């Protein structure tokens, strides 16, 4: 539930805070690309 | 820097801590996400708060702590303005764009090497006043808004009180507290149960009073600092490397963690329950309360009851203070709340009181508080170690003091592995012990 | 001599005394002293304790009736909780006594002097110039035997919950806390359980390869283990020949060859898992309990079929109820 | 509803710059 | 739990040494293991000690010298020796192991360590005088009274609200 | 009984005050080749 | 003037309201005003436990002994009215108030004799054809004292009265007979009789301070042991009012 | 010369059949219309009935009250006071919860 004009949105607010986490997962991403 | 002149992939942050850091902007990369946290938190905690469910009942962790600064609460706990929290994790949020915005530049496109670029300030470890200089900013940079809050708190709204006249209500500390013996007092306070230095603080006039001291005493510092270079017996001490900076300065959060799972845990003033969830004492002290009124109002005369055990069901004798609930309650008899005080006396619970004076606004906050106790399992299904799955709910105080307690010990490791490598580079066994030249291979053998 | 003290100073950090003392040292060495004959003593002869909350005298000294079993020095009493019964706070010294003073002496004591022996754990990783994630090891140790005295009786209030110094004693705190905790079922005990076993597992497995690629140097009538002298230039054992039989037992590539992180799997593995335990504990300490999942498989109608989790937390109510019969004056367990 | 397709693209966002990366070049 | 609760193994001698053996070793790993690590000789350049080591050749990689000398002062005892060393932690388990298989034998014919009459005949009389041992045996006869009925359905077990122990309170 | 409260005191401190003492004197010494 | 954050540690909670030397000077009574008492309170100090005299019949002993659990003892916050009965002499009936405070003292040897310090369901009176109280004046009476456990109660091993495990148990073919004293959990009741002497009386306030002594009985223990007898004493304050 | 205890005995007596004014825990009230609430209050509070009738003769009771009483004294029973059933003012909370 946030502002009424905002509804449309529900479904990334609900995301949004995965992203954090999503950091330290990417940097293996790359490490793993430049072979270490 | 590449692989070779470096350490491994998993230290990998350490191939960064030669020449002159290519990024602050690593620092400052996550001083983001820190930051554009609050921004998501917030935003998804508001993106399901419900204004009448009571706040801790929805797992908020983030949203509570707008509450206890005054913002979107007033009456009771009661949540009026929907608006103020969603405002402070919007901005947040948007507010870590231009945090990692830069970090995230600093790093790859920037000086590879601000040490040369040197001049405002810069790079460099052993440089003992660069050092002593910067954390000065950062020093002036905290006791900034210990005013921040001090005017929140006197000049902006006023903060929650939940012992505040009335009831708990957004007031504003109009007179904080001079008298440096209080203020201080609590460090020279028992660390023990009755009175812990830090978390034993019944209000707010000595929360901001104190804050107030504390930034100005903390800029003094910067102001400090800044100006000098740290006398010869220092240098002689502690062990100057870029590490061994991170090293020391990292046992201080583990401690400080500490002292906030053991403060998130403790106390109802600054965590006002109505935001978070009853604190563990006050629950077991919560049932009490309720059953000596389930049966005094059933007829019982309570005071004068003597219980299985041979000490009294209601009520029971401390040696100190003479009177309080008594059960297995007795342990928390230290527990104190707007919700139990009035039924206070000078020599303890008032037999009078208790029996008379004891108001309807209590007999239902007191059941809140003895249902919703910091009881719950990783499942999420709160109460009992046994209980059916239907209603769930686990205290704030639960999350937030365990979780600290993990983090504030595995740095408590950090500390020492950080400390026992870097004591290393003192005498340059921190790579290994020389195949030719150690120590021990030529030594008094200890017999 | 310009200041006499010079020689307690180098003393003190002698690299070279059969027994190396710390900085640490100073105070491990006696904090622990006392600790210990407090201990040893109140163990042969020492008083009931009314323990719980209540005036239940729980003896617990061998001259006291106890079978080296049984024994166990008690802990403080309900009545105490967390604040601080020191000798002298309590009048008689029989007071200490009955309240059981003991235990927070003997806690407290070691439970303190015990970290600066992880302290001077490393002190001597310095004085002696060698790598030092040694110390940290000892962690894990440390950290439960801080957890199971220091964190849980903070959490729940009272030092009278935190594991009675004593055999019989830990059973007791054990079999209680599953029941207020199912910490049998909890996400990090297991992580504990993982390890320990493991090491155990390891510490048969590094052991059993080395002796079983050990080398030559005996006959049948001389002791195979007499083959190496203290000192020795080059390692007993033969690692290719080892890491060429066990690999090859099952995967080849799920071995080690690098002796160093071989070694260094050994360390971390049962020191990892023991801290997620000490955290467990330190976890549950706050009420964080193990998982449950009691009614959580039901039917259409909704007949309610048991988990075989039911049957744990059936037996968890057999504990629930009984522990700590008498105090409990109230419906809810709630510490 | 819409929720988890939203979410997908923000996920795959950060291999994505992996891949425009390996392509061009730099960042070695 | 069922055994705690019926077989009371926990506190069956046996049982104990393979608690002494599993956790005594998992101690004797996890410091070899980390014991090792620290005396080790910077034989190789840098901050990557786990590459510097000889996959070819002997040599000892951790001083056996600066080991000794090192437990010798800090817990009064030196493992002086790796055939014994590498060895007694084959020991260890192993050991303690079959002292459980040995235990649990002993539960096969409901032989096991519940019994402790010098208490429990002295438990008689003397309605005041209590020891874990019988405070925690206590445990274990709640967890009969309560699990034997769903634990054990093919008995059919049927226990009327009454007959539960319990303490007053809960 | 109040005398032992202090009798333990200056036992601690001395001990406390001694153990500072000792790491107050810097350590940066007392290793191989006193860097 | 005293909040409990000021008087909470002090161990002064338990030990209840002075009365200056301004005393001496006797209360009004009327016999035409009803009058009540206000948390009339007994702070004790002196424990004495009469000593199981051997088998020897010369004069039972009455030893000192030492307090053990701190300050969980006294017990105050009593009330009932106090009658004016003929020839002007004044009883007081408790109705109710914290009156059962359990204490257990450790006796000469090393026993640990604990019992219910208690002035329950009593009924005081004093001197007749007074008009005021003062240190003159004083009460004896009766009491009521139950035993140191309640109803149920297990005893370790899980015996009990009310409830409990109804025997030998531990022991099955266990010869039944002799252990009746253990399982067969009796439930004491039995009188008690203090006696309290005025020395500091405030002829306005109603208030009234002095010394007590009550003789009771000790933890009957369900059966195992036959109590030991106690004898109470310590001064204690008490606020008449109309 | 044959000690025995108590409330098993007392069991033995109607006590165990019906509700015991006198002893019976105030918690065995509910099991009829409407008498639970206040009325065992009263009837709890209110001394010691010898007669089990001498219950519609209370203090205060009401028209109402009164009547259902009457109706109830069906079920209700008396023996003497069992010291070890009312002390402790258990007869209020008998230790006994779901
Ligand atoms: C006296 C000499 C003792 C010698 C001991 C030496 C041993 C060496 C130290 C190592 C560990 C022991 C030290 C104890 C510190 C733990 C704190 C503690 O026990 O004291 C308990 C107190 C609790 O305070 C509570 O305070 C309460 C007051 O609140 C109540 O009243 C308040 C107002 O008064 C409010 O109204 C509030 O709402 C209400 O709840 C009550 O008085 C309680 O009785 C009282 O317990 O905590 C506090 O304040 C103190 C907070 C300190 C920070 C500690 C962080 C957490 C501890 C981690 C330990 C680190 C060691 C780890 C090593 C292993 C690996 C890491
Ligand atoms: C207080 C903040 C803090 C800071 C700024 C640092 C900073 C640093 N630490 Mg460190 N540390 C800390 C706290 C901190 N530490 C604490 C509290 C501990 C106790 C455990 C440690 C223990 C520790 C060790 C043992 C080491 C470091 C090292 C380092 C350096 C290497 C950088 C790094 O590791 O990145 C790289 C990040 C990683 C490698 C994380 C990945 C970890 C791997 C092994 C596991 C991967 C996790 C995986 C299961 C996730 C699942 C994903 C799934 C989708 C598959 C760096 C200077 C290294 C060093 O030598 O520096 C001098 C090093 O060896 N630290
Ligand atoms: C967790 C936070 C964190 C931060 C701030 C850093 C930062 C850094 N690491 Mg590093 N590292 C980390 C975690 C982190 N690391 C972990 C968990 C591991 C274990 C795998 C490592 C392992 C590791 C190794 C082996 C090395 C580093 C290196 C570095 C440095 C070089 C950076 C670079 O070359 O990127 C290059 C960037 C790319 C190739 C593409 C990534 C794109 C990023 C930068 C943009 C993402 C922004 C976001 C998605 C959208 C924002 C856009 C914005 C405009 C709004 C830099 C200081 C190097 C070093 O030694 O520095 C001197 C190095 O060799 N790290
Ligand atoms: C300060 C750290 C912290 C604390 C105390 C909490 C606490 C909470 N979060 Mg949360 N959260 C955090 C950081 C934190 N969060 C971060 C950084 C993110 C962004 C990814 C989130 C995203 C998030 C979402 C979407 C939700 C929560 C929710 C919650 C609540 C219930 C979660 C739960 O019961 O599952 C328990 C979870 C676990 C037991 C995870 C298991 C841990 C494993 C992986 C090992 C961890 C080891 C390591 C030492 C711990 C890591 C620390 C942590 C930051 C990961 C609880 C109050 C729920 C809620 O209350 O809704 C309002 C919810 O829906 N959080
Ligand atoms: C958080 C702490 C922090 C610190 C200590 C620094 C420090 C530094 N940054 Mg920096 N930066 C940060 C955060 C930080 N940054 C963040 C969060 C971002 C996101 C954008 C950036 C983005 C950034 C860029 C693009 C550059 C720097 C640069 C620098 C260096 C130039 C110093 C200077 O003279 O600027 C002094 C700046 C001020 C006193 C601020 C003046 C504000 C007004 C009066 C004018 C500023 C322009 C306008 C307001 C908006 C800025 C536009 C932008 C192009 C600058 C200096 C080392 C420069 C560099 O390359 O260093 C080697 C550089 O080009 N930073
Ligand atoms: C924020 C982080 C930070 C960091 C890393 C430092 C670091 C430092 N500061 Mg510092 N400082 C800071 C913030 C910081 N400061 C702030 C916010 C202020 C505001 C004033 C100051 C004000 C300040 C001053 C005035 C001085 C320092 C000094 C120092 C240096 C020596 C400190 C020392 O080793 O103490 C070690 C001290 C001890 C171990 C004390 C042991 C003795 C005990 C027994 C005291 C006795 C207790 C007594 C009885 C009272 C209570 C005792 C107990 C019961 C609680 C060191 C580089 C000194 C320096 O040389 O230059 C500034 C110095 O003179 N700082
Ligand atoms: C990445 C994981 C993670 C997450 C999601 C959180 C989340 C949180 N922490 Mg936290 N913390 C962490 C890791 C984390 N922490 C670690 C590794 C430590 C060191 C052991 C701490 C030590 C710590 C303390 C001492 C406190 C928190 C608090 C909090 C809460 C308020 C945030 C805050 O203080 O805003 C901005 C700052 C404040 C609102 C109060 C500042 C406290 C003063 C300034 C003392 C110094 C602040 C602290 C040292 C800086 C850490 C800030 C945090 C964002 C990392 C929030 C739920 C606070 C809390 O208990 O809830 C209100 C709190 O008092 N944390
Ligand atoms: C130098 C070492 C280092 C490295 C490699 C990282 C890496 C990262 N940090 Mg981070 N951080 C550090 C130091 C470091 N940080 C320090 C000293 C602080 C001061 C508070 C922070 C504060 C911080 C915040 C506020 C946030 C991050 C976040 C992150 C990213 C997500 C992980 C996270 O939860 O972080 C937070 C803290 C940690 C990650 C500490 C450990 C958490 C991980 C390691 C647990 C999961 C893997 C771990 C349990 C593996 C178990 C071992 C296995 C063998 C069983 C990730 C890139 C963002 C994040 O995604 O958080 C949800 C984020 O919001 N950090
Ligand atoms: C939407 C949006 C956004 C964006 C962002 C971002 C930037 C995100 C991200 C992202 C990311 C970037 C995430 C993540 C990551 C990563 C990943 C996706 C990874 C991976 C994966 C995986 C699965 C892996 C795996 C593996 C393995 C197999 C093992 C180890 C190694 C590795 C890790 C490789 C934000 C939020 C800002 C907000 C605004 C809008
Ligand atoms: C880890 C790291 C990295 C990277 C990065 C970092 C570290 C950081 C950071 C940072 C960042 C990355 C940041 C940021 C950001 C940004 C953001 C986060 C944003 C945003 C915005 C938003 C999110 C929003 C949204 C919205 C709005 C706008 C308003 C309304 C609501 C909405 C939602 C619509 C790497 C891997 C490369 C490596 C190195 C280090
Ligand atoms: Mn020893 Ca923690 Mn279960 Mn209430 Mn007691
Ligand atoms: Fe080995």
């Amino acid at each position: 539930k946030l502002p009424e004009a905002y509804a449309i949105f529900d479904p990334l607010v609900d995301v949004l805070p995965v992203i954090p986490v999503l950091f330290f997962a990417l940097a293996f991403v790359v490490q793993a690309a430049v072979g270490f | 820097d590449q692989e070779s002149s470096g350490f491994a992939w998993w230290a990998g942050n350490a191939r960064l801590i030669n020449l002159s850091g290519k990024l602050l902007g690593a620092h400052v990369a996550h001083a983001g996400l820190i930051v554009f946290w609050a921004g998501a938190m917030t935003l998804f905690e508001l993106a399901h708060f419900i204004p009448e469910k009571p706040m801790y009942e929805q797992g908020l962790i983030l949203i509570p702590h707008i509450a206890t600064l005054g913002w979107g609460v007033g009456p009771g706990g009661e949540v009026v303005d929907t608006f103020p929290f969603f405002v402070v994790g919007v901005v947040h949020l948007i507010s870590s764009a231009v945090l990692g915005f830069g970090g995230v530049y600093h790093a790859i496109r920037g000086p590879e090497t601000l040490e040369e670029y040197s001049s405002f300030f810069g790079y460099d470890w052993k440089d003992k006043n660069k050092m002593t200089t910067i954390l000065g900013f950062h020093l002036i940079v905290l006791g900034i808004g210990a005013l921040l809050l001090v005017a929140k708190a006197m000049f902006f709204g006023g903060l929650y009180d939940t012992w505040a006249p009335g009831g708990g209500d957004v007031r504003v500390i109009t007179n904080p507290t001079l008298d440096p013996r209080v203020i201080f007092g609590y460090l020279l306070k028992s660390p023990f149960g009755g009175e812990g230095w830090i978390v034993s603080v019944n209000n707010l006039e000595d929360v901001v009073g104190g804050h107030i001291w504390i930034g100005l005493i903390c800029i003094a510092g910067g102001i400090w600092h800044i100006l000098t270079t740290p006398f010869g017996w220092a240098r002689r001490a502690f062990i100057w490397s870029g590490e061994a900076y991170l090293s020391y300065s990292l046992g201080a959060l583990s401690m400080m963690g500490f002292i906030a799972t053991c403060f998130v845990w403790f106390n109802n003033t600054v965590y006002p329950s109505e935001f978070y969830g009853p604190t563990g004492p006050e629950a077991s002290q919560a049932q009490a309360m309720t059953f000596l009124i389930r049966d005094q109002k059933l007829g019982a005369n309570v005071g004068s009851a003597q219980g299985p055990t041979g000490l009294g069901k209601y009520l029971m004798r401390s040696p100190t203070g003479e009177i309080i609930f008594g059960g297995e309650t007795m342990r928390f008899w230290d527990f104190r709340g707007p919700w139990l005080e009035p039924l206070r006396g000078p020599n303890g619970l008032d037999l009078n009181k208790i029996k008379n004076d004891i108001q309807p606004w209590q007999e239902r906050r007191a059941a809140e508080y003895m249902t919703h106790a910091p009881l719950g399992s990783l499942n999420s299904v709160g109460g009992v170690a046994t209980e059916i799955n239907s209603v769930n709910f686990v205290s704030p105080r639960s999350w937030l003091a365990t979780s600290h307690f993990v983090l504030a010990f595995f740095f408590l490791v950090g500390h020492l592995w950080h400390a026992g490598r870097a004591r290393a580079a003192a005498a340059g066994f921190e790579k290994g012990i020389d195949r030719e030249s150690e120590p021990v291979l030529s030594m008094p053998s200890l017999d | 001599s310009a200041n006499l003290w010079e020689r307690f100073c180098n003393w003190v950090t002698s690299t070279d005394n059969r027994l190396y003392v710390g900085w640490f040292g100073v105070i491990m060495i006696p904090t622990l002293l006392a600790a210990t004959i407090c201990f040893v003593i109140a163990f042969i002869a020492a008083p009931p304790v009314d323990i719980d909350g209540i005036r239940e005298p729980v003896s617990g000294s061998l001259l006291y009736g106890n079978n080296i079993i049984t024994g166990a020095v008690v802990p403080s009493s309900n009545a105490i909780g967390l604040h601080f019964y020191p000798i002298w706070e309590a009048a008689s010294l029989d007071e200490w006594l009955y309240n059981g003073g003991p235990y927070q002496l003997i806690i407290f004591h070691f439970l303190l002097g015990a970290s600066c022996y992880m302290g001077r754990q490393w002190e001597l990783s310095y004085r002696l110039g060698m790598r030092p994630w040694i110390c940290v090891a000892y962690s894990a140790p440390l950290a439960s035997a801080f957890a199971v005295f220091l964190i849980y009786p903070i959490g729940q209030g009272s030092f009278s919950d935190g594991m009675p110094l004593g055999i019989s004693g830990t059973f007791n705190f054990m079999i209680v806390f599953q029941a207020e905790h199912n910490i049998l079922m909890h996400p990090f005990h297991q992580l504990g359980v993982a390890g320990v076993f493991g090491g155990a597992l390891f510490c048969a497995m590094h052991g059993s390869l080395v002796t079983s690629s050990l080398i030559r140097e005996t006959t049948e009538t001389e002791s195979a283990n007499y083959g190496y002298k203290f000192g020795q230039e080059e390692e007993t054992y033969n690692i290719v020949a080892a890491h060429g039989y066990f690999g090859r037992l099952i995967f080849q590539y799920a071995s080690f060859n690098n002796s160093r992180s071989l070694h260094f799997f050994l360390a971390a593995w049962r020191v990892v898992g023991v801290w997620f335990a000490a955290l467990g504990i330190s976890t549950m300490a706050f009420n964080l309990n193990g998982f449950n999942f009691n009614h959580s498989v039901i039917d259409a109608k909704g007949n309610v079929i048991n988990t075989w989790a039911d049957i744990i937390n059936r037996a968890n109510l057999g504990m629930e109820v009984m522990h700590e019969r008498n105090a409990h004056n109230f419906p809810l367990d709630l510490a | 509803i819409a929720q988890l397709t939203m979410i997908a693209m923000i996920g795959i966002a950060g291999p994505m710059i992996i891949f425009l990366l390996a392509v061009r070049r730099g960042n070695l | 739990l069922f055994f705690q609760g019926f077989h009371n193994w926990t506190l069956n001698p046996f049982h104990m040494m393979g608690v002494a053996g599993v956790l005594g070793g998992a101690l004797l790993c996890a410091i070899h293991g980390a014991t090792v690590e620290n005396t080790l000789f910077q034989d190789g350049e840098g901050a990557s000690t786990f590459r510097a080591f000889n996959p070819t050749q002997a040599e000892e990689t951790y001083s056996m010298v600066t080991a000794n000398r090192f437990w010798s002062q800090i817990f009064g005892i030196a493992f002086s020796n790796k055939r014994w060393l590498h060895f007694f932690m084959l020991f260890v388990p192993v050991t303690g192991l079959w002292m459980s298989a040995i235990g649990v034998v002993g539960l096969a014919l409901n032989l096991r360590s519940y019994d402790f009459i010098s208490q429990e005949i002295r438990a008689a009389e003397d309605p005041e005088f209590e020891t874990f041992y019988t405070k925690n045996l206590l445990l274990n006869e709640g967890i009969r009274a309560w699990m034997a009925p769903q634990d054990q359905p093919h008995e059919n077990f049927v226990f009327p609200e009454e007959v539960l122990p319990r303490g007053n309170a809960l | 009984m109040e005398t032992l409260k202090i009798t333990v005191y200056i036992v601690v401190t001395f001990f406390v005050l001694l153990f500072v003492f000792g790491f107050l004197s810097g350590d940066p010494a007392r290793n191989p080749k006193r860097k | 003037t005293l909040t409990y954050d000021d008087i909470v540690g002090t161990g002064l909670a338990n030990k209840c309201p002075t009365l200056d030397d301004t005393a001496r000077g006797a209360y009004p009574i009327d016999s035409s005003q009803t009058y009540r008492i206000a948390r009339l309170c007994l702070q004790p100090t002196t424990f004495l436990v009469k000593e199981e005299p051997k088998n020897k019949r010369q004069e039972a002993e009455f030893v000192p002994t030492k307090l053990v659990t701190r300050e969980t003892t006294s017990l105050d916050q009593i009330q009932g009215e106090l009658k004016v009965n003929s020839d002007g002499s004044l009883t007081f009936v408790e109705e109710d108030g914290i009156d059962f405070q359990p204490v257990t003292v450790q006796m000469a040897g090393g026993e640990r004799i604990p019992l219910l310090f208690t002035v329950k369901n009593l009924v005081a009176s004093t001197q007749p054809n007074v008009t005021s109280i003062t240190t003159s004046t004083d009460f004896k009476g009766e009491f009521n004292v139950p035993s140191y456990r309640t109803a149920n109660f297990l005893d370790p091993k899980g015996r009990g009265l009310a409830s409990g495990y109804d025997s030998a148990i531990a022991l099955p073919q266990a010869k039944e007979e002799e252990l009746a004293r253990a399982n067969v959990k009796r439930f004491s009741l039995t009188k008690g009789q203090i006696s309290l002497n005025v020395a500091k009386v405030d002829g306005r306030t109603g208030e009234i301070a002095g010394t007590f002594e009550s003789e009771q009985l000790s933890d009957d223990d369900m059966g195992a042991h036959e109590p030991h007898e106690v004898k109470i004493q310590g001064v204690f304050y008490a606020s008449i009012e109309p | 010369e044959e000690l025995v205890n108590v409330v098993d005995e007392k069991l033995g007596t109607a006590y165990g059949e019906k509700i015991d004014l006198n002893n019976t825990n105030i918690a065995a009230f509910i099991q009829y219309r409407g008498l639970y609430p206040t009325l065992a209050k009263l009837i709890v509070k209110n001394a010691p009935y010898e007669s089990v009738e001498d219950v519609l003769n209370i203090p205060g009771l009401t028209e109402r009250q009164k009547q259902i009483l009457r109706e109830n004294l069906e079920h209700f029973t008396v023996t003497e006071v069992e010291t070890a059933l009312v002390e402790g003012g258990d007869r209020y909370n008998n230790g006994l919860y779901k």
